[PDB]
Order: structure tokens, then sequence, then C-alpha cells
DNA sequence: TTTATGTACTCGT
DNA sequence: ACGAGTACATA
């Protein structure tokens, strides 16, 4: 089959050696399988371990070569199997969870589990049954090597000081980075600083934020000063809200008065502040109340960002003085509903 | 039961002694049944408008309004939510309470009104109708309009002002005030007389009458807990004790007086999220809480004000929304913005 | 015997004596069958339903409006779904065959009218499928939209139907209906008893009639065989009195903000509803003429603020305390 | 039955394009497009009842023949439009092509912004899948409502408000089948009262011909449009005006008491037509414009929610003397 | 009757070179069709910028010579769910056709965007299997709803708005094929009201034939007029009060838009407005939606227009 | 937790 | 194929 495998399928890492980043996960992973058959750190018998972490960076290839390596039977006298996408259930099998959960407790052989980065809450049949193998942004040198080695076979160049600019606009993809690679060699084999904006602004990989992260973000006196203003634009901020509009509008009331006030109106100190704020929630529980009444008006839910998550957090902002508060009328829910 | 409320309701309009001119509107209604309206009682709490009730259905019913039981029902709303709500059940009357949610309200008092409308009048009595969101209203104002012969309805609240135009326009509106100190004094006697109570001095019946505040349940109740506490001894010198709602209201009135500062921002807003976890409604909470801080001798004519005016503003913000920690925290704001 | 609220409801055309220009329409309608869907809207108690409720016992008899007369209320589903399963099914099918004896003694369109009462709180979507629903099937069937609040309803069906206005019952319009009723159930009062009625009722002829048997009823239990007096009336309402009034307003002149404040608390004690408070205030501050232009423009404006303020819910006694504080300080 | 036994809205539906006036733009466009024989996909805009339906109805039946009642689907709210139900009927529908004496199918579709956004994601394909001998007729009174692709498809056609014109060759139409005679006061009124739709003023005229106890031979007037319609008197406005402008307190309250007590005029109307005749006032300063208008929303949100109407009227009061006191 | 082609399909593109936008992904995807090994794409953007037709000529140069069985056009039209989609996708991936050994057969997946999750991880699946024997396409509306790991698994093309230059070209294309008079008023015109879709540019310049046949500005905005969110830009930073309420009367009020479509735009424009500062953009967003629920509840009136751009005065003149 | 309408799913009869 | 229980999205 020649020039029909993709890039990723042609260049796939033969050996296991060959694997860019996250090397002391490959390390622990090739001392889980070797003390798998013995059952020092307690990972040999706690067993049934995930490889998680960032998509596309190899996990079910690090999986299949450390099985070939130690002559494991690939699937998906040694034999595993490697499935993967275990958010594939998509908060599915209703209860099926926990048959996983219980072929994780007992199987005859390695059960090697990959998945994207967790967000779903079915983490309670995993929660301290198996060992958590965390994957990570990978680094910009075993990466940067692979890049070089790729484009010498492939017959370009490219710049290496670029190459970190690349891996930041995916946030460590290799499998994007192949991909897009092969999608510009295609027309323009030289890569040079030039493109780089150009290529950046048209492959910008958006994720969404743990509703812990768009608070952190949220309450920063850059993004409303005057130089932070163009870069996060207002459009930007209620599309932030929507990534997490049901966690988003109680997250910041618990945590806006909580930070110093860095964009101060001269003459304005931090108790009028928060209180020419605090209404302003009030305002927003109005739109809350009437968007998901018996009129079922949801065409207001854009203007809800900005009475409950922009305006409060746009008054008061600054460098928070600890971690991000957690809402707690969720919590008084709980103790009010007993 | 040991409860001192239920061994001193009055049985019947004989036992009636807080208004006359109430209890002679009650006789006259009572005269001839079968030209009785829609009936709306209104007053603060704890004048009786429930017990006002009961006896015009005495009146009315005659026998069998005392023996009552309870039941429970199923109902079905929207997706495939299921909620469950007590109905006290008697041979000849009926009556529901809103305690349950307020959204899918409606439906469960249309289908108890067709369920036992399919067929001399039967009395339906609505407490705390106040707290119904604009659609039971909207439906009583049709099921009480076209059936006018089977089915009679009796609205019980306080402060009519959420209740919409036409359900007033098409019920009656009746009084019952609270009474001044001397009667609720009369009838705090009237319990210690029933009782064995080594009364002293006539003036603590008249300090713990004063401090309800034309509310007899709660005097009544505080009159039980002298009487444990004290071992049935009403001395001059009797401790005066309240319910720790009031007491941890008076101390965050005293931090947000003492001192306007971010900490006592925290502090009070877990104070408030510690009351709100208390299963009580918040417009009273804002209403006693600007009670206390009006008590202030240390507050001017122009700061009274301002703190009236934000009170009222944050009161219809709260009335016209759920999340009730929003508007207490801005109208604290708000205060302490004004009294720094 | 039966309670006046209904008792005395109108069962002719010509009895409903209020909103002439709604009922000439319709008298003059019955000969003919060209009836465009109408739209009753107005204040409350002006006898939209009991207008409506005399057309259909008129048009169809005794029979061909159980057979032909649909209702829906809020009182039932009134969705999206609930309408297209059964508006839709009752408009398609054809009209049933009139008996024959409602062909000499009842002038019987050859249509159907479907009523929908309380349309002010029912959602968009049935709006949706009645914008078509009555275009659809309008040579089969008739459309009627009764609520008290045309502002609920859309532009569109709005359009689609005849704005049917009724004229609010004032002091001058519907003293002959009352009176008239006053004598035939035998009840005495004075001159200017039904004007006072008339007056405390914000054009509730309804509330009216409640307020007239209670009146009666206390004249019967009491049996002193006394006319009706106005302070009977001022009872029965709610209303102030008229020294407490004066109090109040004194002490409102004279600061004292503490004193204001305890006297507010005994007030709201009393019992007494705030709107009857906030109309004996503006009546005797409007009507006063010691006051200059601008406090009377100022009080105006917080008494508004007062009451767009309570018909959102609230508590009385903290709106009616900020009123009097903030007219003490003008 | 037919006629003379239907409301004058639907009784007088314009069978034919020539009965649609006020629209001659889009008239003679759609006219053009029949006649060269170039109907890309519709989208019909405009106020509501301004004769959307009863043009794409008269266009149809000029196009096609008598089979056009049972081959063309017409779906509605009220007819549904679901995601599910568009698959299975309007797909299998423009699919299906009669093999002889066939240029192309019509589908309209009516109030389309009720549905879903997965319904306009499918419908748009529809659209573009089937376009070789199918075309689509869109409907709708809200273009927020719907997903820009449907509107970009679909050729967009915006009906301007029916004028003075078109409204007086209804009522002349009307009168002349009618055996009717009106006043150029109360025609004058209906222009005003009119609101650029055709439903309402056919509606206040049949309550005018009713109301007369011998229609023939009977003039109708400026009076009986305001007593018939609920709405108030031009002069009675301008007295009200004039009295809360001018006269104190105590006198322009009784004065507008009177005046609503005379005819039962309703607050509410009287507000818009005292702010509809404030701009024709030429004002000094800028605030008071601000005043003004953030006043009467409030008063018309408090009439709104509902309350005693003395009290709002007595607000009316306070605005007006508030705002012109500068 | 006799209804000719409507200009969509008269000027259907079947080639790379008609296909008009930026010139990057057009040459990326010409050489990749002359290549044949054509990577897992994601097209997405705003209506009628050449997401499908683009992915339909680049289908014609990989296979114009099997069409019929080896591009599966799989259409938002059709029936679409978690499992009635696989099982198609299945069904045509286990075929063993003998395709040419540079060509690859295309899944297309039109308006793709609106799947339910499950679906998507069952097209991953499938597709990392038989990606060496069909290579999968799509065409959505937004990527911001597709999950992140099919865009890492596939390469994303992503398009921008049509400028002036290409919309206008293809403009000139029409008319010259078509021999109709135009007026280069008549054409800024047109490219003024088509709103950057070249789409409705094409409805109104046919529109505009049929109708007149001379291209101006006069019949363009009779058919259809300026854009709305130009004309709220104008009407929120008018300076004067009085001008800005006659504008907006005799722009939207006398042109028959709904009061509730005014405030929308009005809210949009204010999201979009960068030309004044941010916390009185905030403002102005908090009383306009204060309109909005005003309106929403039922108030449809220009009463409440004419207040909202009061309180907007009263924002710009600092109160 | 929120709230009806719609959409989607899948196991079962 | 259709009815009911199920969870999720609503820019
Ligand atoms: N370190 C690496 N060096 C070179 N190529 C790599 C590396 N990691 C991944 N790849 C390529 O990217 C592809 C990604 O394959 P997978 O391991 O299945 O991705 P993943 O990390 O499991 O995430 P998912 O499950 O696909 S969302 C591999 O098949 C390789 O072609
Ligand atoms: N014009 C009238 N003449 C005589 N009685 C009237 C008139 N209008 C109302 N009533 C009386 O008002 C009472 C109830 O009338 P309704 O028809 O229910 O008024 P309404 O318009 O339906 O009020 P709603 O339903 O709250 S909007 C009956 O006792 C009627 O006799
Ligand atoms: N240009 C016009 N000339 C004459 N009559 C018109 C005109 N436009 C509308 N009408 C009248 O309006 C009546 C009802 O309007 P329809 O055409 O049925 O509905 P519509 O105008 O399309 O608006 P919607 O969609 O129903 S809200 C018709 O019976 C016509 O008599
Ligand atoms: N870039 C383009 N070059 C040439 N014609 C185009 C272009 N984009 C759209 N068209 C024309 O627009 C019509 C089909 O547009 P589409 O391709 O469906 O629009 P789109 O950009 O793909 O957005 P979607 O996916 O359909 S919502 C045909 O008449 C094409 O000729
Ligand atoms: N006229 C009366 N005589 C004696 N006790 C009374 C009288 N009116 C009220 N009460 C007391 O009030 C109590 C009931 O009050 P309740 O009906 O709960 O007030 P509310 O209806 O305001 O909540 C009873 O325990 C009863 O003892
Ligand atoms: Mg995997
Ligand atoms: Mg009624
Ligand atoms: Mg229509
Ligand atoms: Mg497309």
């Amino acid at each position: 089959r020649e020039e029909d495998k993709l890039w990723t399928v042609k260049y796939a890492p033969t050996n296991l050696q060959q694997v860019c980043g996250n090397k002391g996960s490959v390390m622990k992973l090739k001392n889980w399988l070797a003390n798998w058959e013995n059952s020092k750190d307690g990972s040999g018998v706690f067993r049934a371990a995930m490889l998680y972490g960032p998509p596309g960076i190899g996990k079910t290839t690090a999986a299949h070569l450390v099985a070939q390596e130690l002559g494991y039977d690939i699937l998906e006298k040694h034999f595993v199997i490697i499935m993967d996408e275990v958010d594939g259930m998509s908060g599915g099998d209703r209860g099926g969870v926990g048959q996983l959960a219980q072929f994780c407790r007992k199987t005859s052989t390695p059960l090697i589990l990959i998945c994207n980065e967790r967000n779903l809450p079915k983490m309670r049949p995993f929660d301290r049954v198996c060992l958590d193998i965390q994957f990570r942004r990978p680094d910009a040198n075993s990466i940067k090597s692979r890049l070089m080695t790729i484009a010498i076979r492939e017959k370009f160049k490219l710049d290496p000081n670029v190459i970190d600019r690349l891996i930041q606009t995916t946030r460590g993809d290799i499998r994007q980075v192949i991909n897009l690679l092969s999608t510009i060699s295609t027309t323009t084999k030289t890569i040079n600083h030039e493109n780089i904006n150009e290529i950046s602004k048209a492959w910008e990989k958006n994720i969404a934020l743990k509703p812990f992260d768009i608070a952190h973000k949220m309450l920063d006196g850059q993004i409303y000063s005057d130089i932070g203003s163009r870069n996060f634009t207002l459009n930007d901020k209620i599309a932030l809200y929507f990534d997490d509009f049901d966690f988003t509008p109680l997250m910041i009331q618990e945590n806006y008065l909580s930070t110093r006030p860095s964009v101060l109106k001269p003459g304005q100190s931090h108790l009028e502040a928060v209180a020419e704020a605090a209404n302003c929630i009030s305002l927003g529980d109005i739109v809350e109340k009437k968007i998901r009444s018996s009129e079922q008006l949801w065409s207001l839910l854009p203007l809800h960002a900005v009475l409950s998550s922009v305006y409060p957090a746009s008054k008061v902002a600054g460098h928070m003085a600890g971690r991000i508060n957690f809402t707690a009328w969720l919590g008084q829910n709980s103790k009010s509903a007993k | 039961m040991s409860l001192w409320v239920d061994k001193y309701r009055p049985k019947s309009l004989n036992a009636l002694s807080h208004n006359e001119e109430l209890t002679n509107f009650l006789k006259s209604l009572s005269d001839q049944p079968r030209d009785l309206p829609h009936l709306l009682l209104y007053g603060p709490n704890g004048t009786g408008k429930k017990t006002r009730c009961m006896a015009l259905l005495e009146s009315i019913f005659g026998p069998g309004v005392y023996r009552l039981k309870i039941d429970v029902r199923q109902f079905v709303t929207a997706s495939n939510r299921k909620l469950e709500l007590n109905v006290v059940s008697s041979p000849y009357h009926l009556e529901i309470t809103p305690s349950d949610m307020g959204n899918n309200d409606r439906i469960v008092i249309q289908e108890l009104l067709k369920e036992v409308a399919q067929m001399r009048y039967k009395c339906v009595i609505i407490n705390e109708a106040n707290s119904l969101t604009k659609d039971a209203q909207a439906a009583l104002r049709r099921t009480m309009e076209k059936y006018s012969k089977n089915i009679r309805l009796i609205m019980v609240c306080d402060s009519m002002s959420p209740i919409i135009a036409p359900i007033k326009s098409r019920c009656l509106l009746i009084r019952c005030p609270a009474p001044s100190d001397s009667e609720i004094s009369t009838i705090l006697s009237d319990v210690v007389t029933n009782e064995r109570i080594q009364l002293e001095t006539k003036d603590i019946l008249k300090r713990i009458a004063q401090a309800s505040n034309g509310n007899l349940r709660v005097s009544l109740l505080m009159l039980e807990s002298m009487a444990l506490n004290n071992e049935l001894a009403l001395k001059s010198s009797s401790p005066i004790i309240k319910p720790d709602w009031i007491i941890v209201i008076h101390k965050l009135t005293r931090k947000i007086v003492k001192e306007r500062s971010v900490n006592s921002l925290i502090e009070c807003r877990a104070v408030l999220y510690d009351l709100l976890a208390h299963c009580i409604p918040a417009n009273i909470i804002l209403k006693e809480l600007t009670f206390s801080l009006l008590d202030v001798e240390t507050l001017n004519t122009t700061n009274k004000s301002s703190i009236i005016e934000y009170s009222s503003v944050f009161d219809e913000r709260l009335s016209l929304g759920n999340k009730a920690i929003f508007h207490l925290e801005g109208f604290i704001a708000k205060v302490m913005c004004c009294l720094d | 015997q039966q309670p006046w609220v209904e008792k005395y409801r109108p069962k002719n055309l010509d009895e409903v004596t209020a909103q002439d220009h709604a009922v000439t329409v319709l008298k003059k309608t019955l000969k003919s069958a060209n009836l465009p869907h109408m739209l009753f809207y107005g204040p409350p108690g002006t006898g939209k339903t009991s207008t409506i409720l005399a057309l259909t016992k008129e048009l169809y008899g005794p029979d061909l409006m159980k057979s032909r007369i649909l209702e829906l209320n809020a009182s039932d589903e009134r969705g999206i779904s609930i309408v297209r399963e059964k508006v839709k099914n009752f408009a398609r099918l054809t009209v049933s065959k009139p008996s024959k004896h409602d062909l000499e003694n009842y002038p019987c369109p050859p249509y159907k009218i479907i009523i929908l009462d309380e349309a002010d709180s029912m959602t968009a979507d049935a709006q949706s499928a009645l914008r078509r629903t009555m275009e659809t099937y309008s040579g089969v069937t008739r459309f009627c939209l009764i609520c008290n609040y045309v502002t609920r309803i859309i532009d569109p069906l709005a359009s689609r139907c005849s704005k049917f206005r009724f004229k609010a019952l004032d002091a001058s319009n519907a003293i002959d209906r009352l009176r008239f009723i006053s004598e035939q159930e035998n009840v005495k009062c004075d001159d200017g008893v039904l004007e006072r009625i008339l007056d405390i009722s914000a054009g509730d002829l309804r509330r009216g009639i409640t307020l007239l048997q209670s009146a009666s009823k206390g004249a019967q239990y009491l049996g002193d065989g006394k006319n009706i007096t106005s302070t009977q009336v001022e009872e029965l309402a709610g209303v102030v009195p008229h020294d407490i009034l004066i109090e109040i307003v004194e002490k409102v002149k004279s600061g004292d903000f503490d004193e204001i404040k305890k006297y507010v608390n005994t007030f709201m004690k009393s019992g007494w509803s705030a709107a009857s408070v906030v109309n004996q205030l503006h009546e005797y501050y409007i009507t006063n003429d010691n006051f200059d232009t601008n406090f009377k423009n100022q009080i105006s404006w917080l008494l508004f603020t007062t009451d767009s303020r309570l018909n959102n819910g609230t508590n009385e006694h903290i709106q009616l305390l900020n009123l009097l504080v903030k007219i003490s300080q003008l | 039955r037919s006629k003379e036994n239907l409301p004058w809205v639907e009784k007088y539906r314009p069978e034919t394009l020539d009965e649609v006036y006020g629209q001659n733009e889009v008239i003679t466009t759609v006219r053009k497009f029949v006649d060269e024989g170039k109907l890309p996909h519709l989208l019909f805009y405009g106020p509501p009842g301004t004769g959307k339906t009863s043009t794409i109805v008269a266009l149809a039946r000029e196009i096609y023949g008598k089979n056009y009642s049972n081959m063309v689907l017409e779906l509605n709210a009220s007819d549904d439009r679901g995601i599910d139900v568009v698959r299975n009927q309007i797909k299998d529908f423009a699919s299906t092509r009669q093999i002889f004496s066939k240029g192309f199918k019509l589908i309209i579709l009516d109030e389309a912004d009720a549905m879903t956004n997965a319904a306009q994601n499918a419908l748009r394909r529809v659209i573009e899948r089937y376009t070789k001998n199918t075309r689509f007729c869109v409907l709708a009174n809200y273009a927020h409502k719907l997903t820009p692709a449907l509107l970009s498809r679909c050729t967009r056609f915006r009906f301007q408000p029916l004028p003075q014109e078109a409204i007086e060759r209804r009522i002349a139409n009307v009168l002349v089948h009618e055996k009717l005679k009106l006043s150029p006061n109360a025609e004058k009124a209906l222009i005003e009262l009119s609101n650029g739709d055709m439903r309402r003023v056919l509606n206040v005229l049949q309550s005018c011909k009713a109301t007369l106890d011998n229609p023939d031979e009977d003039e109708i007037s400026d009076d009986v449009i305001y007593e018939c319609c609920g709405a108030p008197r031009p002069s009675d406005l301008k007295a009200v005006l004039k009295s809360i402008l001018e006269d104190d307190w105590g006198t322009a309250h009784y004065t507008l008491n009177k005046v609503r007590s005379a005819k039962g005029l309703a607050l509410i109307d009287l507000i818009e037509g005292i702010v509809k005749i404030l701009e024709d006032y030429e004002l000094q300063n800028e605030e008071t414009r601000v005043h003004l208008l953030t006043k009467l929303a409030d008063i018309e949100y408090s009439i709104s929610k509902g309350g005693n109407d003395q009290i709002q009227g007595s607000a009316v009061i306070g605005a007006i003397k508030a705002s012109f006191e500068n | 009757l006799s209804l000719q082609l409507p200009w969509v399909e008269k000027y259907r593109p079947q080639v790379l070179s008609d296909i008009v936008g930026n010139k990057e992904t057009i040459d990326r995807l010409q050489q990749i069709a002359k290549d044949g090994n054509m990577p897992h794409m994601i097209i997405s953007g705003m209506p009628g910028i050449g997401k499908t037709t683009s992915v339909h000529c680049l289908a014609h140069e990989l296979l114009g010579r099997s069409y019929a069985d080896g591009v599966l056009e799989l259409n938002a039209s059709d029936d679409r769910g978690i499992d009635v989609v696989r099982n198609q996708i299945k069904h045509f991936a286990q075929k063993k056709l003998h395709l040419p050994p540079g060509k690859h057969k295309i899944v297309i997946l039109d308006e793709a965007d609106s799947m339910t999750a499950g679906a998507q991880q069952a097209l991953r699946r499938t597709m990392e299997l038989y990606s060496n024997s069909t290579r999968f396409a799509f065409a959505c509306n937004q990527s911001n709803k597709i999950i992140e790991p099919l865009q890492s698994r596939c390469a994303i093309l992503r398009y921008s708005k049509l400028s002036d230059e290409d919309v206008l070209k293809r403009l000139l294309q029409i008319i010259k094929l078509e021999d109709v008079k135009y007026t280069n008023d008549g054409l800024e015109a047109i490219i003024f009201t088509a709103e950057g879709d070249m789409r409705q540019a094409i409805n109104n310049l046919q529109s505009t034939v049929a109708g007149h046949g001379l291209v101006n500005a006069d019949n363009v905005f009779k058919i259809v007029d300026s854009p709305h969110p130009l004309i709220v830009k104008k009407m929120l930073l008018a300076s004067n009060l009085e001008d800005s309420i006659q504008i907006l009367r005799t722009d939207l009020w006398k042109k028959g838009y709904s009061s509730i479509d005014i405030v929308t735009t009005s809210f949009r424009v204010t999201k979009n407005l960068a030309q004044v500062k941010e916390s009185v953009r905030l403002e102005m967003i908090k009383e306009i939606g204060l309109t909005h629920m005003r309106i929403l509840e039922g108030v449809g009136t220009y009463l409440q227009l004419a207040s909202m751009l009061a309180k907007i005065h009263k924002l710009n003149n600092k109160a």
C-alpha cells in the first residue's frame, strides 16, 4: 500500500523506546506489567491501571508496545485486551460501570484502560480500586526529535524553535501535530517562523475548563484591563460561560468578593465595589428564574452570563488570596434535604 | 397532646373571646349557610385565622369536623418526576396545604379539585395561600367560578400583595386583627389559672405578652418554656428567653454595626448559609433583620432612610427570584456601605 | 337559595346593562351568522364570561350548545400537544345535525364556538397552534379568547380576533344594575351608599355584589331594621377610618422616626391591608390643596413605587414603613 | 352556506394574486417569478396579518391546476414540525416525483419560527437535497427564532406594513360588497387605529356594521368607531393632556376622572395615546425625554401587572407634571 | 409549471477551480485530490462558505469513476442515530470493492454537528478501525459542539468569511453566464446585502434579475433591505436621543420588524460592540436584557424600545 | 435541586 | 411498529 497509510499510521512507534514524553509513566507501566505475575510500591497487586490524560498522545500506542514487547496477545501464553475509550459510555451502561469495576477487580489478564481527560461524574466505580497512571502534556524534546526524524524521512524542513509554538497551540497532541504537519506539507513543505501565527490562528484547539478552572480565568484583573480587553474580548467571556453554564454563576458568586479589586476606580473602596456587584447577582436572579420558568425563555441565556458571571467579576477583579472557592449553595441544599 | 397549643384551642364560637365584631361577623355568615360566598381571612400571623375557619365550619357543618384523618396521594408532573404531599381527610370537609413545592403546585390542586368535584357544599381551606406562584391562583379563579354550588373556597393567607387581583375580586375580605396587650394578657392569665402557676407579679405577664408582638402561638410556646424552665413559678425576676433565630440575628446586627470589613462579610454570609440550612423562608429573615438594624440608637435618620430604601428594593428583588442568598448578601453589602 | 355572585348571573344579552358596545353587536348578529372571532379583554368582573355564556345560551339553545361548544380553561391542560390532540380533532369534524325543535325556537348558526378562557397564563406554543387553528377551519368553528390581560396575548392572535374592550364599571355606569339588585333583594340603603360602594370597588361589580351580600347578611342577623350607613360599608370594605388617617398624617408630618416606626408597627398589627392604606393616603393627599405641587408629584410617585412594589409579593409592613418615612423626609 | 356565513377576515380571503394590495413591490416580483418560470425557495417576512399565507395560497392556485388540494402538503405548527415527522413525511414527499405532467413540487412552511434547531438543520438539508423539482416556501414572523442557514438558503422577502392606500381600498371593496356607507372621520380613525393589520380593520368595520340598528341607509362616523373599538377620542386625549399640563392637581384629577367615567375609558389606552402625542410637541431639554420614557415604561409595566386604577392614574399625572417641571 | 433549475444548482461547482474563497484550503484540496491519500478532515464555519460543495468537488476529483457506490452520501436529511448511522457505515466499510491503489472511499456526513455523543464515540472507533480502507469527511456548521478527540484524530480545516473579491468575481461569472446588464452600484449593494454569505448574494442577484433585470441598489433594498446588525449599530451609537428615536422608528418600527427581534439584535450588537468601554457595554447589556424580559413577559411595545434607548443615552451622558 | 417541549435511546412485548 | 422509563440539552 504505497502512499496509502496515513502519517499517524506509517510513523507509529514500532518500538516502545520510540515513544516521546511521559517517560516516567512508561517506566511505571513496564514495572506494572513486570510485577503482574509476581502477585515494593504496591502497584503489582493493585492492578487494572488505566492510561488517562490528553487525547492522542500515545496511551493506546504505549499500551500496545509494552504488550507486544512482553509477548502479550494484542486485542482491542500471555494475552491482553487493550480496551480504549473508557469515556465511550458517555454516562451510559446504566450500572454497567459496576460491571466494569468488578471486571477490573477480577480478571486473569492485565486489563489496560485508555481514556481522555475525565469530566464524566462516573468516577465512583474506579475511585480507589485501580492504579491511576496519570498522563500529562508532554515535553518538547523527544517529540521535537521525532518531528526532525519524520521531516527528514518525508523530505521537508522546519525550524526547531517554532515546534514549541506548534505544541502549545495543540496543547500536547502528538497525533494532531502529525496530522497538521502532513496537511501543511501537502502544500507548503517548508515551515518557517513567518507562517506560525497564521498556522496557530487556523489550528487553535479550543477545549473546555473544569468548573474550578473557569473561575480562575474569569476572576483575573488582566482580562478586564485595557490591555486584556483585546486579548479576551466580550464575546469570548460569554462563550466561556456557556462551557459550564450550569455551574458558572454559582462559582463566581462564592469567590468574587474574596479577591482584591485590582481594577478599582479612583475613589472606590473594597466594600463599595462588592456592593455594586452584589446587587447585580440579584438582577441575574430575576433572569435565571424567568429563563427556566413555565414560559421557558431559553433565548435569554447569553444575558445571564453578564448579570451573574461577568459584571460581578468585572467590578472586582485581581489576584485571589487563596485557592478557588467552590460554591457553597449546592452544599447547603444537601443539608436542607436531610 | 402535651403541647399547650392544642389544649387551649377554642372548641366553638362561645370560646372566641378575641373579637366581638369578628365573632358577630362569623355568626351572621353562619345565619344563612346557603348564601355563604367564598371567604378570605387575612391578618398577622398567630391571630388564629385557621381557628376562625375551623369554628366557622363548626357553625356551618355542625358535628364531625374535629374528627379527621391524614391521607397521602401520589401525583404526576412533567417528565418522570413524582411528588408526594399529605392531605388531611374528614368525612364532610376537605383541606389541602401548599407546603409542597411551589412550581408544580397548581396541577395537584387541579387534580384534587376535579377528583372531589365529580358531584351540601364541600368547603376547602387553603392555608398560607400567599405561597402560590400565580399558577394555582390562576387555576382557582376558574375552578371556584365555574363550580359555585358544589365546593366553596376558603382562602387563608396574609399580606395579599402576591395574591392576584381576580382571586381577591371573587373572595370576601374579612379581617382578623391582632389583639392588644389586654386581650393577650387576659388569655395568658386564663392559661395560668387553668394550670397551677405561682405568679408573683402581674408585670411579668405584661412583659411576656409584649414580647410576642401580636402573635399568640409564640407567646403560648414561650409561656410553656417559662413554665418548664422555672418549674411552674412565674417570678418577677424570670429570665426572659427568645428563640435562637432572633438571637443570631441580633448577633449579626451587632457584628455589622461594630465593624465594616470583609471578614465580617464572610462570617455573616456563613451565618446566612446556616439560617437557610435551618429551613426558614427568607422574607421573614429580611423583615426581622431590618427590625433589628433599626433598633440601634446610633443610627441617624439619613442612614435609616437609606437602610429602609435598600430593604424595600432587595425585598422586591427577593420576591422576584428564588436564590435567597443573592438578595440577602446584596442587602448586607448595601447596609455595610451605608454604615461605613 | 344561592349566593348572589352566581344566582344573579346575566342569563340574557339585554340583562347585561354595561359594555353595550359589545352587546349590540352580538344582539344584531343573532339574526345574522357572520360572527367574527372576538377577544374579550378588560378589567376583571366586567362580565366577559357572563356575556359569552349568555351568547352561547341564546345562540344554540339548551342542547346544541352541549353538542357543539367546547370549553378549555387553565384548570385543564393547555399545552401545545394537548391543543394539537384536542382542538384540531374538534375543529376537523363537521357540526352536528340540529334537532327539529331547534329550527323554530332558536336562530342557531350552522357552526360551533370554542371558548378559551384565561388565555393570559398560556404558552406561546399553543399560540403558534391557534394562529392557524383559527384560520384553517374558520368555516366550521369559531374561537373565543377571554383574558383580563390582552398584553399577554401577542399581536397575531389579538389581530385575528375582534378586540372587544370591556368598559370599566365606574361610579357613573353600574349604578342602575346594583340599585335594581338592591330593590330586588329588598335591602334598605341611604342616598350615597351605592355611590360609595361603586367608588370603593375598582370597577369590580362582583366585589360590590359581595359587599352588598355581606351588608344584607349583617342587617338581617342584627334585625334592628336600620338602613345601611356609610360607616358600615367602610367597615365591611376594610377602609381605615378618617381619624386614624389624620393622626397618621400628623405623625408623619412631625418627623419622629422612632414614633413613626412604633405607630406603623401598631398599624400593621391592626390588620389593615396596605392597598387600602395606599388608596386612602392618595385620596386624602390629592384632594387636599395645602401641599404644593412638587410635594404632590413626589408623593404620587412614592405611592406608585409602593404599590408597584407591593403587587410583586414583598411585605406590606416594610413597604408602608418605607413610604411613610420617605414622605416624612420630603 | 359559503359566503355571508364567515368572518370578514376569512370571508374576503384573496383567492387570486390581484386581490392583494399594499405589497405591489413583492406582488410584481412573484408575478415575474411565475411568468418567467424562475421560482427559487421562498421566505416571506412581515408584520402579523400582512398577506403572507393568502399570497402563497394565491400563488399556488395560479401556478398549479385543480389538483393542488390533494398534492400540495402544507405543514403548520398545529400540524407539527418535528424532526422525525419531517424526515418520514417531507423527505418521502419530495423524493417521490410523478413521471408525467410535472414541472416541480411546492412545499409551504407556515410559522416556521416555532420548531427546534435540529428541525431546521433537517429542513435545510431537505431543501438543498431535493431542490431539483421541489421548492420550499417559509413563512415566519420572528427571524431570530430560526437558524441563519435557513434564512440564507431561502430568498428573503420582507412585507412592508400595509399603508393607508391598501386599507382604504379594502374598505371601499367591503362597503361596495356589503352595501355600507362610511364617513371621512370614521376612515381617518380606522387609519389611526389600523396598526398595519387588515384583520383588525375588518373586525372593527364588522363591529360597526353590527352596531347600527338598520345597516341599510346608515352612515358610520368617528364616534361609532371610538365606541366600538374601545379607543379614546383625540379630543379627550388633548383635553386630558392640557388639564395635566396646565391645571392644578385637584382640578386635573377631577377632569381625568370625569373623562374616564364618561365613556368607560381605559387608563392604558390613554397612556399610549398621550405618549404617542408627546413627540408631536417639541421639547427644549433632553433628560426630560429620558424621564418621560422610563416613567411611561414603568407605569405600563405596573398596569400589565395590575393594581388599583386610580393609583396608576395619579402616577401618570405625577409623571407628566414632574417631567415638564424644569 | 415548467421551472428552470435554480441558480443555486445552476452554479454549483464541479471542479475545485470554480470554488471561491481562501486559496490555501482549495489548493490543499486540489493537491490532495491529485495525490489521492486524502486525510480525515472536519470542516466548520458560517453557512454558505463552501463547506459541502468543496467536499463534493474533492470527492469528484478523487473518485469520479465509482461515485454511485464508493461515496456514501450520508445526509442530515436522512435518518440519524447512534446505531442506524454506524450500521450503514459498517456496511459501507466491510465491502471489498477493488478501488484503485491511489484512491480511497469517502464517507460524507453533511451537517454532522448535531449528532449525539455516543454516535461520535462509535464513529471514532469505526474511523480508526477502517482508516486504511475508507476515509471520512465532515461539513458541520460549528466545530465547538464537536468533541475534541474527533478533532484531534482528523485534520481541522476551518474556512473564513468570504471577502468582497471572491464573491464579486463569482457574481461576474454569473453575470457573464446569464448575460445580464449590471451596475457597480448594484454590485456593491448586492455584496453589502450579502452579509458575507455568497448564497444570499446569488439569491438577491436572481431576485433582482427576475424583478427588474437591472442591478440597482433601490430594487435590491426593496427585496432585501439593509442588514439589521449594522442599522442597530448606527442606532445604538447615535449621540442625540431624538435622532436615535427617529432612526429606530423609520428603520425598524415602520419596516415591520418585530420588537423582540430588535431587542435581540441590540443585545447581540452590544455583545459584539468594541467602540465603547467594557463596563458601559455590560451596563448596556443588562438594561437591554431588562427590556428583553419586559418584552418576553408579554409587553411588546415601541415604548419599551424608547425607554431602552433613554437608558442608553442616560449611560452615555453619565446621567 | 431547577422545568416543559423536544430529541434521542433501547430494551421489551 | 409502538408504548413507557430513561437521561441530556435548551448558544
Ligand atoms: N510519542 C509519540 N511519538 C510519535 N507518534 C505518536 C506518539 N504518540 C502518539 N503518536 C501517534 O498518534 C497516534 C495516536 O494513537 P492513540 O494511542 O490511539 O491515541 P490515544 O493517546 O490513545 O488517544 P485516543 O484514544 O486516540 S482519543 C498513534 O497511533 C501514533 O501514530
Ligand atoms: N354588566 C354586568 N351586568 C350585571 N352583572 C354583571 C355585569 N358584569 C359582571 N356582572 C356580575 O359579575 C359577576 C361575575 O361576572 P363574570 O362574568 O365572572 O365577570 P368576569 O369578567 O368573568 O370576571 P373574571 O372572570 O375574573 S375576568 C356576576 O354576579 C355577574 O352578575
Ligand atoms: N395586501 C392585502 N390586501 C388585502 N387584504 C389583505 C392584505 N394582506 C392581508 N389581507 C387580509 O388579511 C386577512 C388575514 O391575513 P392572512 O393572509 O390570512 O394571514 P397573514 O396575512 O399571512 O398573516 P399571518 O401569518 O396569518 S399572522 C386576509 O383574509 C385578507 O383579507
Ligand atoms: N466557495 C464557494 N464557491 C462557489 N460556490 C459556492 C461556494 N460556497 C457556496 N457556494 C454555492 O452555494 C450553494 C451551495 O452552498 P453550500 O455548500 O451548501 O454552503 P456551505 O458553505 O457548504 O454551508 P452549509 O454546510 O451548506 S450550511 C451552491 O449554489 C454553490 O455553488
Ligand atoms: N378566641 C380565642 N380564644 C382562645 N384561644 C385562641 C383564640 N383565638 C386563637 N386562639 C389560640 O390560637 C392558637 C391557634 O392559632 P393559629 O390558628 O395557628 O394562628 P394562625 O392561623 O395565625 O397561624 C390556638 O392554640 C388557640 O389557643
Ligand atoms: Mg484509545
Ligand atoms: Mg370569568
Ligand atoms: Mg398566516
Ligand atoms: Mg452544506
